[PDB]
């Protein structure tokens, strides 16, 4: 069951159609989320990074998204880690080019609008003013449809309707201002609440070296999923920049961490999760790290409970 | 409307300083990256620098150390540019251009222009 | 140190013919993780402040007419005016927002 993602893709959907047709009401076997996550985690280790989800994986992930979505509508669930692992990998699969394929799919009416991993992601920073610019350049969409594609995408990505986006995390009880949260990153034993306000009861604070869109962003870790009695008072700790770094890393450093990459004028643009060796080598060796930009910054969210900024390579 | 408007041009002696100003209305002068762009007499446009909303980061064109000092004041709804050590080639106009967020770091609204001249 | 080029300098039109102008960069202006192609095309009428026509090399700003269909990606970029008229005699500058911004040379449209 846990090693479900190591089967053939023909027998991956057939073992996930048998789960939904054989366990229709939630709660009787909540261990099916171990199978729905391991299909996602085995489709993320072999996906070309930041590319739109193609039509073969989008059918496989839509089958095993209903078994997760039957369990977010409840209140108490056994699967806490496996449920939050589906959210972080869906955040890593919802990049700036991924939403560019969904807003095409809702405009033309094709099968790209039935399912996308952005509907279950923990990206709270998506607003109307950003999604009007994330439309694809090649599909020349008229302005009457791209206003209806953003309105339809923002309706499925609602924050309060049918409790589908949040409130099941243990770290969601910490934050007081729920309107100013940008993104939540649930790593193992640490859950980073990336917000735009200091009123987040956590373990420490990290104010970024530059500004975000309007006000500067704060990264508050919640170590071992436990709030504090109050918000952290005093100065916010600085993000230590890393100037010297090696690109050809033979061992498995970085695997477990996160490598969120935001932009000052355009907002946050790409969150990635470093699950194993094949994802780490596909970050360092490709053209992802581009330091000739002016407003793009790369943050490394360690699972130790600290943040680092990548600012140089040999 | 928006109507960015500068003031503080004229004829300046060479080898000094000047504090040009900007003035905005009709929109929120805070939460906006404002820039400065100068022309030349009948030549192509040149970029000078920019400043974020809370005055935390300031970029510049490749130049000397303190040739340009950009500093905004959100209470007066003004934006100041201070050109120091005026050479004989700084005669220009000076545009106060606002750069919005989800644009391609381009300049939406441009001001009028203030003729700076440096000579005898 | 991104330096922009433009050709030709003095492009003369007649009232109605389709014309183009190239803005060939020196370095690639392509954001690798969102595919945005940082660029902006500006028009300066003689005796006015510039105007913003295109940004991100294809997305035309609102209020600009439908005759300014500019595109191109990676290093070379073009701007294609569909049917020019006497209300378009102006310079045309291309900017880049990848590095510290650098305007282009400038092409002007002289009616014959």
């Amino acid at each position: 069951m846990e090693e479900l993602g190591h089967l053939t893709t023909e027998k991956q959907e057939y073992a996930l159609r048998l789960a939904t047709v054989g366990y229709p009401k939630a709660g009787v076997y909540s261990g099916l989320i171990g199978g729905a996550t391991s299909v996602l985690l085995s489709a993320y280790n072999r996906h070309p990074l930041f590319q739109p989800l193609h039509t073969v994986m989008r059918e496989t992930l839509f089958i095993g998204s209903h078994v997760v979505l039957r369990e977010l509508r409840l209140n108490v669930t056994t699967q806490g880690p496996n449920l939050a692992l589906y959210q972080l990998l869906s955040t890593a699969l919802c990049s700036a080019l991924e939403i560019g394929e969904v807003l095409r799919g809702l405009a033309l009416g094709t099968e790209s609008g039935l399912f996308s991993p952005c509907y279950l992601s923990l990206r709270f920073d998506l607003t109307r003013d950003k999604l009007l610019s994330m439309a694809p350049q090649e599909a020349t969409l008229d302005q009457a449809a791209v206003s209806n594609a953003v309105d339809g995408f923002l309706g499925r990505l609602s924050l309060e309707r049918e409790d589908r986006d949040a409130w099941h995390l243990p770290a969601y009880k910490c934050v007081d201002r729920l309107d100013k949260v940008l993104m939540i990153i649930p790593l193992i034993n640490v859950t980073f609440i990336i917000s735009s306000d200091r009123e987040v009861r956590g373990s420490a604070l990290y104010e970024a070296s530059t500004t975000y869109l309007s006000s500067s962003l704060f990264l508050s870790p919640v170590i071992m999923n436990k709030c504090s009695q109050g918000a952290v008072a005093g100065e916010p700790r600085q993000i230590p920049k890393i100037q010297n770094f090696t690109r050809t890393q033979k061992s498995c450093i970085f695997c477990g961490f996160a490598l969120l990459s935001y932009d000052e004028k355009e907002g946050l643009e790409t969150t990635t999760y470093i699950t194993s060796q094949e994802v780490q080598n596909s970050i360092l060796s490709s053209n992802y790290f581009d330091f000739d930009n002016l407003h793009v910054h790369y943050l490394l969210l360690t699972t130790n409970g600290t943040v680092m900024e990548i600012a140089g390579l040999y | 409307e928006v109507k960015l408007l500068e003031s503080g041009g004229g004829l300046v002696q060479p080898g000094g300083s000047l504090k040009l100003s900007c003035a905005a209305s009709g929109f929120d002068f805070s939460r906006y990256w404002m820039t400065w762009v100068r022309q030349a007499p009948g030549q192509g446009l040149e970029w000078i620098g920019e400043i974020n909303p809370d005055s935390s980061t300031i970029n510049y064109t490749p130049s000397l150390k303190d040739k340009f000092i950009i500093s905004r004041d959100n209470a007066k709804n003004t934006l100041y540019l201070q050109v120091s050590k005026l050479r004989s080639e700084d005669t220009a106009l000076y545009y106060c251009a606002r750069s919005p967020y989800y644009y391609g770091s381009s300049y939406d609204v441009w001001g009028a222009g203030t003729a700076v001249t440096v000579s005898s | 140190d991104i330096v922009m080029s433009q050709s030709p300098s003095s492009l003369a039109v007649s009232a109605g013919e389709k014309v183009t102008m190239n803005c060939k960069s020196s370095q690639s202006l392509l954001n690798s993780r969102t595919r945005k192609n940082y660029l902006a095309w500006y028009q300066q009428k003689p005796g006015q402040s510039p105007k913003l026509l295109i940004y991100w090399a294809s997305t035309r700003e609102s209020g600009v007419p439908d005759r300014f269909t500019g595109s191109g990606s990676g290093t070379d970029f073009t701007l294609t005016i569909s049917s020019v008229q006497a209300e378009d005699l102006a310079f045309y500058y291309c900017k880049q927002s990848y590095n510290l911004p650098t305007f282009g040379g400038g092409t002007k449209l002289e009616i014959k």
